[PDB]
């Protein structure tokens, strides 16, 4: 886990009272998929 | 002068004191400060504009007294009263959350929040 | 008599030792504050006050002692 | 980079490796902690904040 | 005789305070070069600052002197 | 008589201990140039008439008790 | 006659104290170096000069000392 993910991780929590808008929902979840390849290859997609 | 900004807001983008949460403890800036760069922990961190004082809560990020006197500090999400009763619901779920479980870490980050909620 | 003569001179150098301290403690106060005020030079107005209280302070141990040889020195 | 309302460039920049961050001619102008392992983290801290923008 | 003796005796116990003078300047100084390389600019600022925090040291130092003046001349 | 004269050669044992101090602060001074100098490089110009000064004063110290020494020492 | 010969060593006994402060402080300058050299790297050249200045004045004050238990001796 990186320092920005570590700062991410705490944001995340960070937005529990309710009041919370769109963007705080956004910034919170996002979906994407990494898809790690190799040399052509391409170990399959996974959630980031 | 002061610079405070987030990703998705700018709050203060110098201003009389600040008092900043951080690795090296708690640090202070009172108009000129010394040029520092200092990582901000997860945080409780207050301004103050003269004597009027306006308290955020913070998820960590960046200090950097510039040597030209610019406290740029950077965090993704600042109001404390905003924060403030679901986050408590939410510290009963973090604690069953460190039971089962990177996974471990990111409960041990929700610890670390559990501490920096109950500073408010 | 000589004994006693001798106690007083004596007696006056074995307390001079005691005032090395104190100097050692007004340069520890110093160079909090030089240090200190490095770190944010507006920490000062408050912080001067601080200084020279903590010297005063420091001074009165010191005085104490040098007291203590002037008594027998000079009684 | 979005140059116009009406233009677009492409346009590149360079992230700063931690290698950079430690040589980096002032850096005694900011007060450096040799016990916190800021070059690490600021690192990690500025490949997320300028990779953020650049998104943007 | 015995008198005299004690003169120039009590004189060398006095001649031992000087010891801890010597450190205390040497500690102001410390800072303030310590101070300043921080800074490259607080100097002006801390710099009577400095020559304060010398001389009191030093005034300690004058006292274990003169006592030894005193016990040495008589 | 010869109490007097064992006296004087005794005191001139003892006056050396004045001096260790100021030998620790001397050594000081320079430590700190060298931290100073460490940290910024290029402080030095400004640093080290300032740096001098400080030696002088700290090595002063030391000589005053040197200088009592001799005055035991000679007579 | 014995009470100022005796004197005399005694007194070259206690001489050795003054030594112990400039022990302590040519350690001190080294150790500087060390610090110094490990936290920067690169001020070494500029800095080796000074260490032994420095060295050589905490060593002197070490001799002050020496010299005087030297006459008593």
């Amino acid at each position: 886990i990186s320092y920005a993910a570590y700062l991410n991780v705490a944001a995340q929590a960070i937005r529990s009272t309710e009041l919370q808008t769109a963007s705080v929902l956004n910034r919170s979840q996002t979906d994407a998929f990494y898809t790690q390849y190799k040399n052509a290859s391409e170990p399959t997609p996974i959630t980031k | 002068k002061l610079q405070f900004a987030l990703p998705h807001e700018t709050l203060y983008s110098e201003v009389t004191q600040v008092n900043l949460p951080a690795k090296s403890g708690r640090i202070g800036v009172l108009a000129n400060h010394v040029p520092t760069v200092e990582q901000l922990l997860p945080g409780v961190v207050e301004v103050m504009e003269g004597s009027n004082s306006k308290k955020f809560f913070i998820s960590g990020g960046f200090a950097t007294v510039q040597p030209d006197s610019q406290l740029c500090v950077t965090a993704i999400e600042a109001p404390l009263e905003s924060f403030s009763e679901n986050i408590k619901n939410l510290l009963a779920e973090a604690k069953k959350n460190v039971s089962s479980s990177r996974e471990a870490a990111e409960a041990a980050i929700q610890v670390e929040v559990l501490e920096n909620l109950q500073s408010v | 008599m000589q004994l006693v003569l001798a106690a007083k001179y004596i007696g006056a150098g074995i307390s001079t030792i005691g005032l090395l301290g104190a100097g050692i403690g007004i340069a520890i106060v110093f160079a909090a504050l030089i240090n200190g005020v490095s770190r944010n030079p507006s920490i000062k107005d408050t912080v001067f006050p601080m200084a020279i209280l903590g010297f005063a302070l420091s001074e009165a141990t010191g005085l104490f002692c040098l007291m203590v040889s002037f008594l027998l020195l000079f009684g | 980079d979005p140059v116009s309302s009406l233009s677009f460039e492409p346009s590149e920049k360079p992230i700063f490796n931690a290698k950079t961050i430690e040589q980096s001619p002032s850096f005694g102008k900011f007060e450096i902690d040799t016990d916190a392992n800021v070059p690490r983290d600021l690192f990690e801290y500025t490949l997320a904040n300028q990779m953020l923008t650049a998104m943007a």
